[PDB]
RNA sequence: UAGCGGGCGUGGAUCCCUGGAUGUCCGAAUGGGGGAACCCGGCCGGCGGGAACGCCGGUCACCGCGCUUUUUGCGCGGGGGGAACCUGGGGAACUGAAACAUCUCAGUACCCAGAGGAGAGGAAAGAGAAAUCGACUCCCUGAGUAGCGGCGAGCGAAAGGGGACCAGCCUAAACCGUCCGGCUUGUCCGGGCGGGGUCGUGGGGCCCUCGGCAACCGAAUCCCCAGCCUAGCCGAAGCUGUUGGGAAGCAGCGCCAGAGAGGGUGAAAGCCCCGUAGGCGAAAGGUGGGGGGAUAGGUGAGGGUACCCGAGUACCCCGUGGUUCGUGGAGCCAUGGGGGAAUCUGGGCGGACCACCGCCUAAGGCUAAGUACUCCGGGUGACCGAUAGCGCACCAGUACCGUGAGGGAAAGGUGAAAAGAACCCCGGGAGGGGAGUGAAAUAGAGCCUGAAACCGUGGGCUUACAAGCAGUCACGGCCCCGCAAGGGGUUGUGGCGUGCCUAUUGAAGCAUGAGCCGGCGACUCACGGUCGUGGGCGAGCUUAAGCCGUUGAGGCGGAGGCGUAGGGAAACCGAG
């Protein structure tokens, strides 16, 4: 659990953890996602754990 | 079975090393090897004759064979990969947006 | 592979709370005979051992 | 698997899948014999002129079971094999106990018979203390506990609790009918068949009273189907320049992505090729309760009477085996010997025996699942990478060895492509020298890389008055590097100097081991302890099997364990 926690902490303090929802790249299509993505300032420019 | 491949007798770009752009009919497809001959890569074979027959039989320079990878089919165009498409039967592989 | 408490240790010997490790007096079975009433008396207590009780307490262990 | 020499394919060959056909002789081998692969027949039919001879087709072993009139026949089945797993019948020793005999190793190794995709076990004559549990098997726990033990070495349960799986059935007997055999005609003697019956709230039989059942259940048996297995198919996206022997690299612009797993292509490719994600497919065989259908079966309440409820059995005793139990207070389960009942007012059990209170119904059989294993197929590795990894990457259980059982190797690599070197030259040939191919030939054919020992050619320094663990220190000469101070090689004289390892009180030792080089080669892991140490939590801490996820994601799961109280052999008492 701590770890967990922690981890999801460490990367909260440092800024790069987002919550969402607006998920209007739905439909399972990469470019979809792609566009959605540039939108939300994931410019594919740093690695993304996407939950 | 598996052993099929690219194409076979009929009209194709060679990508390959030498050759590359070179473009001919393949006069022979090598199904177990994986090769094909065209008209690229001649070689001289400065041997005499290939058999225990007849006198002289030339450096006959006749091309020798390449990977199936690296020759490619065309039409009404330059290159075009290869995609199968069947009609209201049979079946005929369309290349990348035209026929045959 | 999991060690097995020796019985006949735990059949005549005693882990005490803080450790120590204790046994009744040798010889009060049989030199019997009329030895001082003291000496019989003294042989009664159980006694703690020293070193033995190390290599003792080793042999237990689930004890 | 090239070549000589000939053929076939879109009237869709080759190839892959299913089914069929043919299948010499040996082998359970089965007409008989035999030194396996050979030899010789009987009977029916066929072939040759075919009586003699030969060939061809069919048939003829033995055992068990059931019909068959004893007779000869007919039908069904058995026989042998299988890596490991399984059951039963037999059953060691080294070893441990620091000797050894009880004991241990161990019901292990092994021999034998048998079973099957499993085998065993299995619906309580159970457990054992709860007036409780409810077939069997498997995992976790209980537990290294209870116990066992030359109380030595050591061995080592069960109830219970948490899980997986889930399922319950058929008979024998009393009673009635029938068939055949029997007598001394009896609801009678035996045998076979059918009906009846099947359990511990004990049940069933036969009699009296109520349905005189539609119904309700229903398979482990059949039938249909889905699904799956044995071939396959579809599958997105790239061009140009540049270096090069060869782009997949570098550069320029661009695209796909439910696909950026992997492999190949002359090097380093999502978009070149095979694939991958994601979807599609069976005429034929195999599988197939998961779904559907049918059949076999299956069931109610009181009263009466005492018919039945598994025999050389229970039971007792002698001899033993099993269990944690080694004769122990020794039950329980099994049984070689002797004696030897009862049918519920009957019997077994709850650790000698007795009483009490309870549990269960022996002496017939069957039963899926959860479990074990891996010859075979597939997937994946903080698995090996040719002295490794299987003994075997290769024509290996081979060569070779042994009468035999049996033992048992070595051995992988040209290049991107044979382009495998025509032709000329010396040579009998081998092998070379040119020419030629290639990015490379010192990649030239047991050909990548090519280390060391070992052999040789050339060059520098050095040596024929010299005494040695072969070196080190100093100076000098010669040769070579750099303009230089300097450095490298060599060694003339001088000084100094008892190999390495091992074993020892002590080794240069005339004590051990080593010809030299290369490669292989020895303190590990599992579980349980005990300290230390890094962290999490704290009078608390932690889960095990398993379940749900996932397919290099984790969660759930408190049964259980350690701790919070000690002292006593114990009853017991309690900060004592
Ligand atoms: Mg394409
Ligand atoms: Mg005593
Ligand atoms: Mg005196
Ligand atoms: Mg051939
Ligand atoms: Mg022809
Ligand atoms: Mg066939
Ligand atoms: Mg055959
Ligand atoms: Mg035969
Ligand atoms: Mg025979
Ligand atoms: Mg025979
Ligand atoms: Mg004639
Ligand atoms: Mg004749
Ligand atoms: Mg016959
Ligand atoms: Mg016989
Ligand atoms: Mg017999
Ligand atoms: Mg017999
Ligand atoms: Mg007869
Ligand atoms: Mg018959
Ligand atoms: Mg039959
Ligand atoms: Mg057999
Ligand atoms: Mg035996
Ligand atoms: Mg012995
Ligand atoms: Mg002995
Ligand atoms: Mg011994
Ligand atoms: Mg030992
Ligand atoms: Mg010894
Ligand atoms: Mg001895
Ligand atoms: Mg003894
Ligand atoms: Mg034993
Ligand atoms: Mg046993
Ligand atoms: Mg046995
Ligand atoms: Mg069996
Ligand atoms: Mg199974
Ligand atoms: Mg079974
Ligand atoms: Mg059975
Ligand atoms: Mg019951
Ligand atoms: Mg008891
Ligand atoms: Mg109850
Ligand atoms: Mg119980
Ligand atoms: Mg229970
Ligand atoms: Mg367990
Ligand atoms: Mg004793
Ligand atoms: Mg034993
Ligand atoms: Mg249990
Ligand atoms: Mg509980
Ligand atoms: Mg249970
Ligand atoms: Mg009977
Ligand atoms: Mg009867
Ligand atoms: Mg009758
Ligand atoms: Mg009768
Ligand atoms: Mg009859
Ligand atoms: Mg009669
Ligand atoms: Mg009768
Ligand atoms: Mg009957
Ligand atoms: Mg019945
Ligand atoms: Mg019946
Ligand atoms: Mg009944
Ligand atoms: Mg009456
Ligand atoms: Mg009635
Ligand atoms: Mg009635
Ligand atoms: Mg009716
Ligand atoms: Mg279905
Ligand atoms: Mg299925
Ligand atoms: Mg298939
Ligand atoms: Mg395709
Ligand atoms: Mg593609
Ligand atoms: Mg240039
Ligand atoms: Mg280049
Ligand atoms: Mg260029
Ligand atoms: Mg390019
Ligand atoms: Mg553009
Ligand atoms: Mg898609
Ligand atoms: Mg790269
Ligand atoms: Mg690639
Ligand atoms: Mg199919
Ligand atoms: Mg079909
Ligand atoms: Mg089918
Ligand atoms: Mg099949
Ligand atoms: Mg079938
Ligand atoms: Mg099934
Ligand atoms: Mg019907
Ligand atoms: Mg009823
Ligand atoms: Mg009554
Ligand atoms: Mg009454
Ligand atoms: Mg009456
Ligand atoms: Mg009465
Ligand atoms: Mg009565
Ligand atoms: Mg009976
Ligand atoms: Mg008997
Ligand atoms: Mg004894
Ligand atoms: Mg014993
Ligand atoms: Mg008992
Ligand atoms: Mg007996
Ligand atoms: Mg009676
Ligand atoms: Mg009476
Ligand atoms: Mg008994
Ligand atoms: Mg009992
Ligand atoms: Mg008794
Ligand atoms: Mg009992
Ligand atoms: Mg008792
Ligand atoms: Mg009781
Ligand atoms: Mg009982
Ligand atoms: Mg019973
Ligand atoms: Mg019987
Ligand atoms: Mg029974
Ligand atoms: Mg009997
Ligand atoms: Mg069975
Ligand atoms: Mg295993
Ligand atoms: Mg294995
Ligand atoms: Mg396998
Ligand atoms: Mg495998
Ligand atoms: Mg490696
Ligand atoms: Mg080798
Ligand atoms: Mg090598
Ligand atoms: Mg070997
Ligand atoms: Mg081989
Ligand atoms: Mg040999
Ligand atoms: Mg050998
Ligand atoms: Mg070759
Ligand atoms: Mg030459
Ligand atoms: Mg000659
Ligand atoms: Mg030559
Ligand atoms: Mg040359
Ligand atoms: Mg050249
Ligand atoms: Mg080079
Ligand atoms: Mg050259
Ligand atoms: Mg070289
Ligand atoms: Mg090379
Ligand atoms: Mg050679
Ligand atoms: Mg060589
Ligand atoms: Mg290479
Ligand atoms: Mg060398
Ligand atoms: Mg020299
Ligand atoms: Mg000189
Ligand atoms: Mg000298
Ligand atoms: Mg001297
Ligand atoms: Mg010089
Ligand atoms: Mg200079
Ligand atoms: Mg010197
Ligand atoms: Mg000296
Ligand atoms: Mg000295
Ligand atoms: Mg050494
Ligand atoms: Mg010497
Ligand atoms: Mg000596
Ligand atoms: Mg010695
Ligand atoms: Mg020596
Ligand atoms: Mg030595
Ligand atoms: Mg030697
Ligand atoms: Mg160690
Ligand atoms: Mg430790
Ligand atoms: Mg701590
Ligand atoms: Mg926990
Ligand atoms: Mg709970
Ligand atoms: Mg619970
Ligand atoms: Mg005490």
């Amino acid at each position: 659990k701590k770890g967990l926690a922690m981890a999801v902490a460490d990367r909260a303090r440092e800024g790069k953890l987002l919550l969402v929802e607006a998920f209007a790249g739905v439909n399972g299509k990469t470019k979809e996602f792609l566009a959605w993505a540039k939108e939300a300032g994931l410019d594919g420019s740093e690695s993304v754990l996407l939950v | 079975r598996v052993k099929m491949h690219v194409k076979k007798g009929d009209t194709v770009l060679v990508a390959s090393g030498k050759y590359k752009g070179r473009v001919g009919k393949v006069k022979e497809v090598l199904p177990k090897k994986y090769a094909v001959i065209v008209e690229g890569v001649n070689i001289v074979k400065k041997a005499v004759r290939v058999s225990p027959k007849y006198p002289q039989g030339g450096f006959i320079e006749k091309e020798a064979p390449l990977h199936a990878s690296k020759v490619r089919p065309i039409c009404p165009a330059c290159g075009k990969p290869t995609r199968v498409r069947k009609k209201f039967l049979e079946n005929g592989k369309k290349i990348r947006v035209c026929a045959k | 592979p999991k060690m097995k408490t020796h019985k006949g240790a735990k059949k005549r010997v005693k882990i005490t709370a803080s450790g120590k490790v204790v046994a009744m007096k040798t010889g009060k079975r049989h030199l019997n005979w009329q030895k001082s009433g003291k000496e019989i008396r003294q042989k009664g207590r159980k006694f703690v051992l020293a070193k033995p009780e190390a290599e003792r307490i080793k042999l237990l262990l689930p004890y």
